[PDB]
RNA sequence: CGCAAGACGGACCAGAGCGAAAGCAUUUGCCAAGAAUGUUUUCAUUAAUCAAGAACGAAAGUCGGAGGUUCGAAGACGAUCAGAUACCGUCGUAGUUCCGACCAUAAACGAUGCCGACCGGCGAUGCGGCGGCGUUAUUCCCAUGACCCGCCGGGCAGCUUCCGGGAAACCAAAGUCUUUGGGUUCCGGGGGGAGUAUGGUUGCAAAGCUGAAACUUAAAGGAAUUGACGGAAGGGCACCACC
């Protein structure tokens, strides 16, 4: 039976969207189909930044961040627990929780 | 290095694999404004002083 | 609702509809008298001009058209025909 | 049996059935 | 069996005198044993040194690329080769719900130092803009792009290799690109993001000694 | 092994290369240009167990050993250039990035400006794997 | 540090568009369309769907030319294994690439023919045109963008609802259907046998379209519900668990 209204993806008037590869595997999953994450993160997290301010020669130099747009295939997204199975009404919530 | 003696002001919860380590807010006896979050073994109550070995380490918050 | 006046609705409702979908099919266009600084006489210009209008004796250039309603030059003032 | 690999086994054998009709030409 | 660090000439590196901050950082050269010379083993170095170790005191996301070209002795006269932006800055800027516009102009300076300038510009979600999108049309982006090109053509032909690098550290190309493209789509996060060297001419020693004094 | 600068208030800059791949870790301190090198030590040169080459311990020994070797010449400060696996492969640094960078932050080997030198394809060629990829 | 190679066109990039579908994402140019729109210009039923008949049609495959950097059927080897001409790794042939022809098939799916009418609501958006305060933009005031309130036309989807339907899941279309007729094309008739046999036909071949029957069988199936189960996700309880 038709589980989702959109066919597990987000094209509705295309027919073909070029696939961007998986990151955990290398599965050829389509662009809209892929679970996409964009990481905005410090190059040293919280414990190392305590120290490196003393080794920084410059007057309170704020770190560069590290920018990774991840492309997950659906077998990889649920392996790493990025996404997750939801109840029949909870499925349709497109609201990303902070 | 200094060997510091940080007083427990709040117990923030219970952590560990088998649930034994106590996530604790320890206030330094030196400075009563500067504090860290520190994981502690053994039965800890509100109003005792640990013997820290260095304060470079700082326990993670959940 | 149930009882809507498709017989006798308001002008504020009829004029907020498509030119083809009103009580009676009547257009959204008009004729306006574009007067110029070159000569003094009057040319009756269609609103959605989609063409050029030229003055007498190469005095001035009146209109330069766009998609729907036409522009007029800073000076080319229009005086609208009612009939 | 997968409906794809049933279809492939029917094909390999159609290539064979044709070869046992080709020898009489 | 023996230490190959017996033969390292730590020559001090010069930034050109047309900038305030002099010091760069010291670089070993394998000493002149046999044939290969200290001038020979220094004239293939390209130095990644950022903005705030060349110009007095400004922003901290921009960098520059200087070569070695003249070896007098203990003063490495650096000539301008390239410019590249920090990719912490690059990746942070290019977010969703905007139109990134690149334009590359292969254009020749007065003296024969042919560069390749890379413009970059992003659409601003306006002050009272409620619409989530903030996209342009195609014939808005080409009009921006053709004028984005047209200003980088201006700040190469008009002036020398000197008064274009007093336009690489300021916004003295990118601001007129930001200003003169306000009338198409108001773009805000607008730089020129890279310079690349292609055709280095015959080295003039008489030229560079004014740039280093 | 002879630096000409006063030890009072002068700081000589260098560059480092923390190549944190997912099966190895390279700490590589070179000259400013990078065209001539000073010292380089890997996860394998320190530790003789193949599975934990990229580990944050075999990465800790890398920056400790260079700051043991680098101090014999007299480079004060290091510019950071963090490389990933790079190319069509994953752009994340390995488990030996935030340990090796932390390990020469325990030496006090002074820190210049920091950037990613991850060799990212602008528009990538085909990746090694397949249509269906790495099946497990 | 440069040199050569030819692939590919990130993030921007969307439940965004365009194209008959297939498909189409590097900037500058050129050739020829195309909808949507606006129109107090024309023509005056010229139309809708359509056996025969045709154009295009992912990929793989074939044939001849050029190029083979990445990739990877077949093949080789290392493990894992009882065994894996398997999953994993290392190479690697055709292939992947371009030109010239063939091929005419895909879960070519929206598993939903096409033109027309009618029947709820709303927030969005895309394009065009209109109307409506101000803000900034070239200030040198306007023409006008970038926003902004709405309106209208058509498209892409959305959200809600006892419109109504339906076996249900669901769907403003799958609705207006025992209160059964707006038009028109294709097509289904229990499961297998079987897209098989055969003839006909196209193809260089692989194969395509057309396409049975004998015999066989009491089910095959659709949707949903409860349980059991999972080498599914998450939340608990216990010194017959652990610390």
């Amino acid at each position: 039976t038709k589980k989702r209204r959109n066919n597990g993806r987000a094209k509705k008037g295309r027919g073909h969207v070029q696939p961007i590869r998986c990151t955990n595997c290398a599965c050829c999953v389509p662009k809209d189909k892929a679970i996409k994450k964009f990481v905005i993160r410090n190059i040293v997290e919280a414990a190392a930044v305590r120290d490196i301010s003393e080794v920084s020669v410059f007057d309170a130099y704020v770190l560069p961040k590290l920018y990774v747009k991840l492309h997950y295939c659906v077998s990889c997204a649920i392996h790493s627990k990025v996404v997750r199975n939801r109840s029949r009404e909870a499925r349709k919530d497109r609201t990303p929780p902070p | 290095q200094p060997i510091k003696l940080a007083r427990v002001t709040k117990v923030l919860g219970r952590t560990g694999s088998q649930g034994q380590c106590t996530q604790v807010r320890v206030e330094f006896m030196d400075d009563t404004s500067r504090s860290i979050i520190r994981n502690v073994k053994g039965p800890v109550r509100e109003g005792d002083v640990l013997t820290l070995l260095e304060s470079e380490r700082e326990a993670r918050r959940l | 609702p149930l009882a809507k006046d498709l017989l006798h609705p308001s002008p504020e409702e009829e004029k907020r509809k498509h030119k083809k979908k009103r009580l009676v099919q009547s257009p959204n266009s008009y004729f306006m008298d574009v007067k110029c600084p070159g000569c003094y006489k009057i040319t009756t210009v269609f609103s959605h001009a989609q063409t050029v209008v030229l003055c007498v004796g190469c005095s001035t250039v009146l209109c330069q058209p766009t998609g729907g309603k036409a522009r007029l030059t800073e000076g080319c003032s229009f005086r609208r025909k009612q009939h | 049996m997968r409906a794809k690999w049933r279809k492939k086994r029917m094909r390999r054998l159609k290539r064979k059935r044709r070869k046992m009709r080709q020898r009489s030409k | 069996v023996v230490d190959p660090f017996s033969k390292k000439d730590w020559y001090d590196v010069k930034a050109p005198a047309m900038f305030n901050i002099r010091n760069i950082g010291k670089t070993l050269v394998t000493r002149t044993q046999g044939t290969k010379i200290a001038s020979d083993g220094l004239k293939g170095r390209v130095f990644e040194v950022s903005l705030a170790d060349l110009q007095n005191d400004e922003v901290a996301f921009r960098k520059f690329k200087l070569i070695t070209e003249d070896v007098q002795g203990k003063n490495c006269l650096t000539n301008f080769h390239g410019m590249d932006l920090t990719r912490d800055k690059m990746c942070s800027m290019v977010k969703k719900w905007q139109t990134m516009i690149e334009a590359h102009v292969d254009v020749k300076t007065t003296d024969g130092y042919l560069l390749r300038l890379f413009c970059v510009g992003f659409t601003k979600k306006r002050n009272n803009q409620i619409r989530k999108t903030s996209y342009a049309q195609h014939q808005q982006v080409r009009q921006i792009r053709k004028k984005m090109m047209e200003i980088m053509t201006r700040e190469v032909q008009t002036n020398d290799l000197k008064e274009v690098v007093n336009k690489l550290i300021p916004d003295s190309i990118g601001k007129d690109i930001e200003k003169a493209c306000q009338s198409i789509y108001p773009l805000h996060d607008v730089f020129v993001r890279k310079v690349k060297m292609l055709k280095k001419p015959k080295f003039e020693l008489g030229k560079l000694m004014e740039l280093h004094g | 092994s002879l630096g000409p600068q006063v030890a009072e208030g002068e700081n000589v800059f260098g560059v480092c290369h923390i190549f944190a791949s997912f099966n190895d870790t390279f700490v590589h301190v070179t000259d400013l240009s990078g065209k001539e090198t000073i010292c380089r030590v890997t996860g394998g040169m320190k530790v003789k167990a193949d599975r934990d080459e990229s580990s944050p311990y075999a990465a800790m020994l890398a920056a400790q050993d260079v700051a043991q070797r680098c101090k014999e010449l007299g480079i004060t400060a290091l510019h950071i250039k963090l490389r990933a696996t790079g190319g069509n492969r994953t752009k994340t640094p390995g488990p030996g990035a935030q340990s090796a960078l932390r390990a020469l932050a325990r030496s006090g080997m002074k820190i210049g400006r920091i950037e990613d030198v991850t060799p990212i394809p602008s528009d990538s060629t085909r990746r090694k794997g397949g249509r269906r990829g790495r099946r497990l």
